[PDB]
RNA sequence: GUUUGACCUCAAAUCAGGUAGGAGUACCCGCUGAACUUAAGCAUAUCAAUAAGCGGAGGAAAAGAAACCAACCGGGAUUGCCUUAGUAACGGCGAGUGAAGCGGCAAAAGCUCAAAUUUGAAAUCUGGUACCUUCGGUGCCCGAGUUGUAAUUUGGAGAGGGCAACUUUGGGGCCGUUCCUUGUCUAUGUUCCUUGGAACAGGACGUCAUAGAGGGUGAGAAUCCCGUGUGGCGAGGAGUGCG
RNA sequence: AUAUUGGCGAGAGACCGAUAGCGAACAAGUACAGUGAUGGAAAGAUGAAAAGAACUUUGAAAAGAGAGUGAAAAAGUACGU
RNA sequence: AUGGUGAA
RNA sequence: CGUGGAGGUCAGUGACGAAGCCUAGACCGUAAGGUCGGGUCGAACGGCCUCUAGUGCAGAUCUUGGUGGUAGUAGCA
RNA sequence: AAACUUUCAACAACGGAUCUCUUGGUUCUCGCAUCGAUGAAGAACGCAGCGAAAUGCGAUACGUAAUGUGAAUUGCAGAAUUCCGUGAAUCAUCGAAUCUUUGAACGCACAUUGCGCCCCUUGGUAUUCCAGGGGGCAUGCCUGUUUGAGCGUCAUU
């Protein structure tokens, strides 16, 4: 339940906020939890998403394929896994615009703040 | 903005039509003077249909289906309470099967209690027929000793041959699968085994999908490497489930629509 | 309005101010004992109440010691200049204490102070001095 | 044509205004002592009222002065009259009863 | 790709004048080039690289300007807080907070005292 | 002295420092002011101390500490609400117009000049300039100002002194609280089965709840993601409210 | 304490749901009309993802035919029902 | 009627 | 009797197809209308006890949008 | 009989009703006070690798610097980035910058992209002149400041 006055729980104004968020807001947005072994060695449920991390498709027609991400397309607020593509009819290749909730991190990509946005959230690398 | 978009994309396949084939026009002026470059474009350029497409014993033939060596006998009964359109459906296959005797089935007799008569009577296969409503819907051939056990459905059936009283000489397509070569050593088996050349009539058993077309013809040869053929007999398509392997106690394939997911594989 | 559709239009934002919640939870400010002693799951008559001390004294429209003696507690718990200290041991070492003749004078007592006002002083002074 | 739907809305407007009083002026009543007034007109003279402020006689017979009775939280007006000799008993009684309550803290 | 601010700080007025002679040629001379290639991605450095530059050169006049008006009364309009019209109008915290020599002998005799009342 | 020097007045300058215009306009303050329409034609009553126009402000404005209301065992700045009341009163008594004091409440806060001499000392202020801890302070110079700038007084009086063996006493930093802006951390299934392209659905089995508001995710998701709920750790500012 | 159809920023509704609701949910005070003051509309929805129909073929073009993607084109940028 | 725009 | 929304209830119905749309389909109600089968569809909806209203159309030389007969006619100088 | 006309049915057309949705509107409530001669509101000319409106911006031109976030942007093309860091980004924040021509509009002017003046000036010996760079020159009024003028008044052995 709403206790704060701060806080608005209408549709409208909710569905706008999401849809007209800027890039850093999307990063936010665009979170994946981690695998039960990255759990226990981490200590933390989910990250935001980036590139150079591996990852295992949960839940789709791709289930349980895995891969590396290609990209963060932010603004149609999807990822884009290397070696999940659908081939066109000409022999091309396009990939499949997945969902970062469906997703499971199996890999994480460690940074200097990447170890400091781990070890923020009470982390222990 | 259906406004903006309505405009852009009907310029757009405008544009894209006329310079598609300007292209070929160009495409046709060379392929005059030189046969030998349209040769190369077939070769690269290929059409790519589903069929291209398709994502990929001897004891037997007599211990589970009928040979040459008698006349088979097959049991034709209806799902109780049936009306006219079964019997109407039962009077195709009082022609088109060899020796036919058409039983009326009056409740009871469960299933065990009809293979008991049809032993002492001495049957080779059961055939049923039944009727959700009005129209004919399921058919299910069954082999009497052992139990090899066929389910189909019809979704066609259409109403100028008029046959004679000649039999059918049998003809099957496209069964590369080897439950494909099953169902066509049914259909081998329950038709007639005598095809007499002349009052040359033909029943095919044409398979290029998981859908199976029987239909009768006419065959006229003209000696110009072409033959004439006129419709006849009955339309008609099936699909096979279930191969139930003991009377009707195990199974083997039972269609489920998680298949047509993969719009190939046909079994 | 013509104003606000540019401001939702535009991508320069809206100077957004989330300042409900500030206006209902008011953190008291003036009193040390009361910012120790004061609820603020209750209201203000409530709080006064719980306290001790009176939130209205005139009789209220409508209907309805722990802390009081820490009050009582911290309720428990000035020289003269150069010059006036140097002027008043001129005036005592020449007259005394004979205040009438130290008024009529003239050099030391230059400003005509009364006898009150001369004797006062010279009381503080001896108690700073002799 | 006005409505007033706002009734709900300036009562916690008003709360909300007494509690912000009450944060600033963290020990003191938010109200200062008003003096009890008889009512004019031959109406309603039965009825006893609070009056605006109490007098420089009524302040002086209480035992304090007038300038310092405002710092106190002591309502003084200047033109009300002391005609009356039971509501004259019945203010000064009042304020120091008033004066037996207050707890002055020092200026250190 | 292109300079950046933190290294351009501790040049001095000659070394980012000649910076800038040669940025503003190099981004002429790629104009003249612009025709010859149908894309070219160094003239949108450059131009960011002019504007880089330039911030850093009117940056080093205006600190000059400061210093040379050290805490003096009246420095020019171009350096003063731009805030509003009304709040460069409109009594300071001195002119508002000054108060007649009367009023302040009334607050130091008779200040708003602070009490509480039940016991 | 047929020079020269005080002032007063009128000038001047691309000098130094300022400031006023315009936009917006719902509210407010002024100024100006129709007609259709109502009583029977229309001079008042009536549309209307309206609309348009004009001028001027602000976060509110305006109003305001009585040359007030009352007729009482008196009230006591102003503003607003309830009521007084559709009452008094006016109106070819007709269209109708339409208060106020009292009473209940909301909120409450009072004061500054001009007035008789600082005359034992213009005690005052502007500006320039030099420094300093710069919404300013100080020194020095300049000007204003006696055709009166400061202190003391405003009817509630007040001042001059005398007597109390009377009583009280400024200001500046520092770290906190507080207020504003901003950042960050904080629970629990993607466990099985069915159906579908897809599960967020049905069924089975569990957890969290100060979180089952809301939104997203390939269909109705507390338990997938963001939040929400209760708390915590900060950063940058404001500040005289006090510790 | 009071007023407030403007501004700035929120929180809401037994409100309206595209001929409604502001004139305007979209290249809206835009297109456009008027010498000018001014007057001033129409127009939302493919799918989950363009996977927007490759490639063969009919025609200078305009559109078709085979064939394919998709759960469904019995959803085709003339696009939900 | 008020206020404005145009005008052999 | 019906329509939009509200409170309550039916642990109501519902991707195994809600709502809508048709239908030479069937049943009920004197009727307003209600219910069901079939076809099309793709996501919400209904009965019951109450509440509420911008609630029910054949017309207004009605408003808006669409489409005919006139007509391949007058016409294109 | 066919054709033709009409009626019904089926399948196509035409049209956009119904249903469902909704980054929109309307109304109510709450809080706060924030435009401009430091040049606003408004108009115009432009600016992106490829742009119509919208949005942003001013020759530093869909930005520059600063601070935070930490690795994208994406309609298409093309560059990038040392990615254990002064750092990707049409990101957020926003305090320093630039800020074309105008507009209360302000050098003089009328509707002249003309007509100039002064100061500072780097270059073409620049002593002549020529060119470039940069800041000013509106009106009214207040406080001054200053060179004056005035038989306006008085003093003057």
């Amino acid at each position: 339940a709403k206790q704060s006055l701060d806080v608005s729980s209408d549709r409208r104004k909710a569905r706008k906020a999401y849809f007209t968020a800027p890039s850093s807001q999307r990063r936010v947005l665009l979170s994946a939890p981690l695998s039960k072994e990255l759990r226990a060695q981490y200590g933390i449920k989910a990250l935001p998403i980036r590139r150079d991390d591996e990852v295992l498709v949960v839940r789709g027609s791709k289930k349980g394929q895995e891969g590396k991400i290609s990209s963060v397309y932010r603004l149609k607020f999807a990822v884009q896994v290397d070696k999940v593509t659908k081939e066109k009819v000409n022999g091309a290749s396009v990939p499949i615009n997945l969902h970062p909730s469906k997703l499971v991190i199996t890999k994480l990509h460690l940074d200097k703040d990447r170890k400091a946005l781990i070890q923020r959230k009470g982390g222990k690398l | 903005n259906k406004l903006k978009r309505q405009e852009i994309f009907a310029d757009i396949k405008h544009e894209k039509n006329k310079e598609r084939h300007t292209m070929r026009r160009k495409r046709a002026k060379e392929e005059r003077e030189n046969p030998e470059l349209r040769e190369q474009r077939l070769k690269e350029n290929v059409t790519q249909t589903i069929e291209n497409t398709r994502v990929y014993e001897d004891d037997l033939m007599r211990y589970f289906n009928s040979n040459s060596n008698e006349p088979p006998k097959i049991f034709l009964t209806t799902n109780v309470n049936a009306k006219k359109s079964a019997y109407e459906f039962a009077n195709i296959l009082i022609e088109i099967l060899p020796n036919v005797t058409f039983v009326k089935r009056k409740f009871g007799y469960k299933l065990k209690e009809i293979s008991d008569i049809c032993i002492k009577r001495n049957f080779t296969d059961i055939v049923i027929i039944n009727e959700d409503k009005k129209k004919v819907t399921g058919l299910t051939f069954i082999h009497l000793p052992e139990g090899p056990t066929f389910y189909f459905k019809l979704s066609s059936f259409v109403e100028h041959g008029r046959p004679t009283s000649h039999i059918p000489e049998l003809i099957l397509n496209n069964f590369q699968t080897r439950l494909g070569q099953t169902v066509g050593r049914l259909f081998q088996s329950i038709l007639p085994q005598n095809p007499d050349i002349e009052g040359r009539q033909v029943i095919t058993l044409h398979n290029q999908r998981d859908y199976i077309f029987f239909r009768r013809h006419r065959y006229v040869f003209k000696d110009n490497e072409r033959v004439g053929l006129q419709e006849l007999g009955p339309q008609f398509t099936l699909k096979l489930k279930r191969l139930q392997r003991g009377i009707k106690e195990e199974t083997e394939w039972e269609h489920k629509p998680e298949m047509d997911k993969e719009k190939k594989k046909f079994y | 309005s013509v104003r606000k559709r540019k401001m939702n239009r535009s991508s320069v934002g809206k100077a957004t101010r989330r300042n409900k919640d500030k206006q209902r939870k008011i953190n008291i400010q003036s009193n040390p004992i009361i910012a120790a002693n004061w609820d603020y799951s209750l209201t203000m008559a409530q709080n006064y109440k719980k306290l001790g001390l009176r939130a209205k004294l005139q009789t209220p429209a409508g209907g309805k010691e722990t802390e009081v003696v820490k009050k009582l507690e911290e309720l428990a718990s000035r020289s003269q200049s150069e010059r006036e200290e140097e002027w008043l041991e001129k005036l005592y070492k020449k007259h005394g204490d004979d205040y009438k003749k130290m008024f009529f004078d003239k050099k030391l007592n230059i400003y005509q102070q009364s006898e009150g006002d001369l004797k006062r002083r010279l009381l503080r002074w001896k108690k700073r001095n002799g | 044509v006005k409505v007033h739907f706002d009734q709900a809305g300036k009562k916690v407007s008003r709360r909300n205004a007494r509690a912000t009083r009450a944060a600033k002026i963290a020990p003191r009543p938010l109200d200062l002592l008003r003096p009890v007034v008889r009512a004019p007109t031959v109406k309603y003279n039965r009825k006893v009222r609070a009056g605006r402020g109490f007098t420089l006689a009524e302040v002086k017979a209480a035992g304090l002065t007038a300038a310092y009775a405002r710092t106190i939280g002591i309502a003084v007006d200047h033109r009300r009259q002391n005609r009356n000799q039971e509501i004259f008993d019945a203010n000064v009684q009042r304020l120091k009863e008033y004066q037996s309550k207050i707890i002055v803290f020092p200026r250190n | 790709a292109g300079v950046k601010a933190y290294e351009l700080r501790t040049k001095s007025k000659e070394q980012l004048a000649s910076q800038l002679v040669d940025l503003k040629k190099e981004l002429a001379e790629l104009k003249v080039q612009k025709l010859s290639r149908p894309s070219l991605p160094k003239i949108k450095t450059v131009r960011k690289s002019i504007a880089c530059v330039l911030t850093v050169i009117n940056e080093q006049q205006r600190e000059a300007v400061r210093q040379l008006y050290k805490g003096k009364k009246y420095q020019p309009k171009d350096l003063r807080a731009k805030k509003t019209r009304a709040l460069r109008r409109a009594l300071t915290k001195f002119e508002a907070s000054q108060v007649t020599e009367k009023q302040r002998k009334k607050q130091i005799a008779f200040p708003q005292r602070k009490y509480a009342i039940k016991a």
